[PDB]
């Protein structure tokens, strides 16, 4: 899902 | 570039390798194909046991011996079980 | 990923999804109200075409996908005389 | 001597004491001061045996070296990583780091520097409180402790350690007069950091040793952040402190409610509603001297809704969740000025969270607006439109229609995207250089994997024509990657790094369309790499030359078609049959290779290397320069 | 197939006003059932028809539908299609799930055609509706015209065409993304030209900003109506330049 | 396709798609000869699409494929050439089969051209190999196999 | 369908026309002003072209109207080291 990639810059 | 075939009682699981590779990649494809992982399954090689630290090279899977046309046959055991593995149907004679 | 083919005889026959889909009648059977799309079993049951045939069938999924590109006078696909006129039969109904 | 040298720092950081002894026996005064105290490299770090042994906690390793053999306080060397690799640290820096209250007792008491500064005036009062040993930063306390020694970024021990979750150490260094209002290098103070860490004691401690709260360089109160946060508990202290005035604290909740339905770690509707219930209270309370929001036009992105002004409005969406979280945004939006960096998360996590389960539609415009306010806000949006291409490529392979203006947009985007990229490794720094690359890199790439989709997709001759614009205008900008790769180059590349998510699914290189796309678009043909390799030198070493022949031969026809040299040279002196690993492609390049007296005579002129400077026209100068 | 796609004509053609949707439901689940169907008669398209007048089951399944589902139902598909459409246009909104299934399937029951796939769908709706839009938007246009002066005119009609670009998305193939618009300019932007061409001299007289940005995008479109607008621009800016440097 | 259910035949065995397919084949030097000029793309295409024996084999045992990998202008007609072979590829024509002398169209190709052509036009086909090898050891396939597969072995 | 490429020096050099129109600036000298109706002559005068490189030019006319449908180890063109860098020019100026 899209969701998860996002903890990078987060 | 090591094709094998690795027989279960009647599964027989198609997987490739690397001839520079070692056995636990094979068993982490084995843990998560058959859902059995490494600690409780243990594979053989002609009726011999392998263990989990030295490579497909040495092991006798070589790339001349493990031809995709005609891939080696590694045996399983899940719990000891023996290998026991069925073999195939016997073709049926010329006519 | 890994589709399971299983013979007449109950030999499963665990192979990999792009080495299965190299034939028609897999994709064919893959495809529609066969898909099960949450990668469980991806289970085929060929009621007709024997193990010794099966095995031969798939060990040639893998050699094709292995020397499609290549044409380098590649090595020939080891077929004995027993299992010809029982494979081509296979290789008839797996199209390609 | 290098190996007694390198065996004495091994021995010191093993902790070997008998090894240490008998390396160091039989050994000079200048001997001694060699072994101890020469900068080895071992494990990416570049220190000294004494900065090992503090750092590993030795204490009875560096006691001997300093008792028996008396090494040297001023041992510098490079010492951690990961943010860390500050060079120059003493030996008490690195003990104080290390959290060995033993060590850094041992070397205060054999004379270590109490207020050293590095390269980066990095105190070992920060190392400490970062560490977290109360201890140890009391020890540096009463040995001549300077609190005004700090971070080349006015950072100091208060607010790094603020930062972390450690009171006893802020508590500690309160009572031992510190700065509570410190300013850091983006004008940020200790309030913000205690505000976005959520531990309500440490700002009691604050304000209980006089924080005068005040806003940052960019301009966010920590009310706000502490709001931006969902750090409910922070928020609901500034009440009991009573001095955020009846504006600030009812923006703070209007916050705290819009952030609980957006932030995907706090991520409660509950928690939203209820605060959201706060702020209508507590702005429709007195009536006389009623707090008024202001009114902003609605944004396409989330439909078309302003807040809901009317409380019967939000209480309206007690059944429904995705106007509610639209409002949550709105409302984000509207108090954060749509200009922090804070505002881009939200409003990409939403529509991730559209696109989780097909909603494509809301979660491309939700994704083109955050994509709007990350240009405008000068800031890096690679990954934004790397997921552009992840999600085009995602509702391209369960066979679902891409909005042609929505690709064209995401293509603007794009190509703007590249030219900042492009203008910043233009004066970039050697200690950024890499990093500036590879997003360069990174936005070449995904510019190709969005040409790619565009390809993939139907659209009207208009769509089209300004698709084709958008690319022509970074064809005419002629971006070149690290190895001298223009954007033909990668579009004829098997070897271009096609991201794993959902892009690989669709975006196959080398493609035939995009390669087609970009020759129409104004494509350099004869373009080379740095090792002189033009697009047809790529092509023909192309891997799958069988089951892909129909890629290949349009590739090679449409590179022929254009305009390329089918005998071209690099710098190695190989014509493209030359590199064609495959025979098909040999085969190939001849069917679509055409005989000329010109390539022969050049081929001629530069096997015997006729000086053909002024000799013949600039035209021949050149066809003889790559023949 | 005939006697199954004749089954669902008889459900279908039944329903006197929601027809459409029904044939929505109807359409995508036949299609879908025409692929799995093609799907599962692999071995008699490759190996039966294939080898030999004969049409594949999954182009079969199609041409029983478009000549047993669409062709009968030709002239009352359409007569609602194009009110929905025209309901649109009005303000309402119809369902556009709905309306564009029923779009589309009437381009993609010959996609297996290999010459002309798009030609089913140009001469059964897309003439027909072209021809119905043609005479609303001359409606449109002579219904602005005799109530509103230029300068909200040209406001309106750019409106009305950005209102039909979005439409025609909606519902209609991407193909018939240009012609729609086009043919709803050559109606109440050129075939009011010269009305325009009669007032571009005040337009640009008093330099009304609004009007004429409204102007030049209205006429960029039209072959004939922009030169006259470059026209007398220049004129403006020489009467300009005359009154500015000679006194 | 009137004509081509009338299996016309050349006193050399060549069918219309043969005579279509061959550069050898005579052209009136009048004015056919200024248009009309064999092999043609468009006239095996057409051939083929009204249901033309696309297997068909002469009296020598060659087939449309055997006839056009033998085109002896694979550069400046390349294009023609490339089209008529996979408008045999496009029509099923088996690019294993063999002839009376047992030759493959790889065997008959005499340029790397078409030879390349006809390579990347190939599958792997295990249906081509386990016919080759049910011929080169001689099984009987009467009555055991498909219809269609007996005339599939009967190729090779 | 036989031109005379006169050079320079003012040596005709009767070439077959097939070979002659595979230049650019040869076929298009014979395209307009003068096509030669009657075919007497076709002299395609060159001024500027030295006769040594012109009969270099009409012999790789002739090689490569014979050399061109073989993809199959061509030999080479001799270009002497004297006459190129007089030939490159002289195949510029004719388009190969």
């Amino acid at each position: 899902k899209f969701a998860d990639h996002l903890h990078k810059f987060h | 570039d090591v094709f094998l075939m690795i027989r279960r009682h009647k599964t027989t699981i198609f997987t490739d390798a690397k001839e520079s590779s070692t056995v636990f990649e094979l068993k982490r494809i084995v843990e998560g194909i058959l859902k059995r992982p490494p600690d409780e399954q243990r594979l053989y090689k002609d009726d011999q046991l392998l263990d989990d630290g030295k490579t497909l090279g040495e092991c006798g899977f070589t790339s001349q011996t493990a031809r995709p046309q005609a891939p080696a046959t590694v045996g399983l055991a899940f719990r000891f079980e023996a290998l026991c593995i069925e073999p195939f149907s016997s073709p049926p004679e010329l006519p | 990923m890994y589709v399971k083919l299983i013979s007449s005889d109950g030999h499963e026959f665990i192979v990999k999804r792009e080495h299965a889909l190299t034939s028609g009648t897999i994709k064919a059977m893959l495809s529609g109200p066969g898909q099960f799309a949450e990668n469980e079993t991806n289970e085929v049951n060929f009621r007709e075409i024997p193990s010794h045939v099966l095995s031969k069938v798939c060990m040639y999924f893998t050699y094709k996908v292995r020397y499609t590109n290549s044409s380098t006078e590649i090595p020939e696909f080891p077929i004995a005389p027993e299992i010809a006129l029982e494979l081509l039969m296979a290789a008839n109904f797996l199209d390609c | 001597m290098e190996g007694l040298a390198g065996y004495v720092y091994k021995a010191a950081s093993e902790g070997k004491v008998l090894t240490l002894a008998a390396l160091l026996l039989n050994r000079s005064e200048s001997d001694i001061r060699y072994l101890l105290g020469y900068v080895s490299q071992q494990g990416g770090q570049r220190s000294t045996p004494l900065i090992i042994a503090a750092r590993n906690g030795h204490a009875k390793v560096v006691r001997l070296l300093l008792e028996h053999y008396r090494v040297q306080t001023q041992q510098t060397g490079t010492v951690r990583f990961d943010g860390y690799v500050i060079d120059g640290a003493t030996a008490l820096w690195c003990a104080a780091g290390a959290g060995h209250f033993e060590v850094v007792k041992l070397l205060v008491s054999h004379g270590a520097n109490v207020n050293h500064t590095t390269v980066t005036n990095s105190t070992p009062l920060r190392a400490a409180c970062f560490d977290g040993r109360l201890d140890i930063v009391k020890y540096l306390v009463e040995n001549n402790a300077n609190i005004s020694i700090a971070n080349k970024y006015d950072n100091t021990c208060l607010m790094i350690a603020a930062y972390k979750g450690h009171t006893d150490v802020v508590r500690y260094l309160l009572e031992q007069r510190a700065d509570p209002n410190a300013k850091a290098h983006c004008g940020a103070t200790a309030l913000h950091f205690a505000a976005e860490a959520g531990h309500i004691d440490i700002v009691k401690e604050l304000i209980k040793w006089r924080a005068a709260i005040v806003v940052n360089g960019h301009g966010m109160t920590p009310l706000k952040v502490a709001a931006e946060s969902c750090k409910a508990d922070v928020v609901e202290l500034l009440l009991s402190h009573a001095d955020c005035d009846r504006r600030s604290r009812i923006e703070a909740l209007e916050l705290l409610g819009a952030s609980f339905a957006n932030d995907r770690e706090n991520y409660d509707i509950i928690k939203t509603y209820h605060y959201l219930y706060l702020a209508m209270l507590e702005r429709f309370q007195d009536g006389d001297n009623i707090l008024e929001k202001e009114v902003l036009p609605p944004i396409h992105a989330y439909g078309n809704r302003t807040e809901c002004r009317n409380p019967q409005e939000l209480e309206s969406i007690r059944q429904d969740r995705d106007a509610l979280h639209m409002e949550g945004l709105i409302v984000r939006e509207r108090i954060l000025g749509a200009d922090n960096i804070d505002v881009s998360h939200p409003i990409i996590y939403r529509g991730a969270v559209y696109a989780d389960n097909m909603e494509f539609e809301q979660c491309i415009k939700l994704w083109l607006h955050a994509l709007h306010l990350r240009q405008k806000g000068n800031r890096n949006t690679h990954k934004d439109l790397l997921r552009f291409a992840q999600v085009f490529s995602q509702m391209i392979h369960l066979n679902e229609t891409v909005k042609a203006p929505d690709i064209e947009c995401v293509l603007r985007c794009s190509v703007l995207e590249i030219e900042q990229s492009m203008n910043r490794v233009k004066n970039i720094s050697d200690a950024d250089v890499h990093n500036a690359m590879d997003n360069y890199e990174c936005n070449l790439y995904t510019f190709l994997y969005l040409v790619c989709i565009s390809t993939k997709t139907q659209c009207s001759e208009e769509d089209q024509c300004k698709i084709n614009k958008q690319i022509y205008n970074l064809i005419h900008l002629d971006p070149r990657t690290r190895e001298g790769f223009t954007l033909l180059h990668l579009a004829v590349n098997s070897n271009t790094p096609v991201d794993d998510f959902h892009t690989n699914d669709v975006c196959s290189f080398p493609n035939a369309l995009v390669t087609k796309l970009l020759l129409d678009c104004g494509a350099e043909v004869n373009a080379v790499d740095n090792e002189g390799n033009s697009a047809l030198h790529i092509i023909v070493q192309y891997n799958r030359p069988i089951s892909d022949f129909l890629t290949l031969h349009s590739i090679i026809i449409s590179l022929v078609e254009a305009g390329a040299h089918t005998d071209m040279t690099n710098k190695q002196n190989k014509t493209p049959l030359d590199k064609s690993t495959t025979g098909v492609s040999e085969i190939l390049l001849k069917t679509q290779m055409k005989m000329s007296l010109k390539c022969l005579a050049a081929r001629a002129v530069r096997a015997n290397d006729i000086n053909y400077q002024d000799q013949i026209p600039r035209t021949l100068e050149e066809f003889v320069g790559f023949h | 197939l005939e006697n199954h796609v004749r089954h669902l004509h008889k459900r279908v053609l039944e329903s006197e006003e929601q027809v459409l949707v029904m044939y929505h439901r109807y359409w995508e689940e036949y299609s879908k059932g025409a692929d799995y169907m093609d799907c599962l008669y692999r071995y008699l398209n490759t190996q039966f028809i294939k080898k030999n007048p004969l049409m594949e089951i999954g182009e079969l399944a199609l041409d029983m539908w478009r000549k047993l589902m669409v062709e009968p139902l030709q002239a009352i598909l359409i007569r609602m299609l194009l009110r929905e459409i025209k309901n649109d246009r009005g303000g309402e909104d119809p369902n556009q799930k709905v309306i564009h299934g029923v779009i589309n399937s009437f381009v993609h029951v010959e996609q297996y055609k290999k010459k002309f796939p798009l030609k089913f769908y140009q001469e059964i709706f897309e003439s027909p509706f072209l021809t119905e839009t043609g005479e609303y938007y001359k409606q449109e246009a002579s219904n602005l015209l005799q109530e509103s002066n230029c300068s909200q005119y040209m406001e309106k009609v750019l409106g009305r065409l950005k209102d039909e670009e979005i439409r025609c998305r909606k519902y209609l193939h991407p193909s018939s993304y240009t012609k729609v618009i086009h043919e709803c300019q050559q109606r109440m932007v050129a075939d009011h030209l010269q009305f325009l061409h009669a007032e571009c001299h005040n337009i640009i007289r008093q330099e009304k900003k609004n009007d004429m940005a409204n102007m030049y995008v209205l006429l960029r479109a039209v072959s004939t109506g922009l030169p006259h607008m470059i026209q007398e621009l220049q004129n403006h800016i020489h009467d300009e330049g005359l009154r500015a440097t000679s006194n």
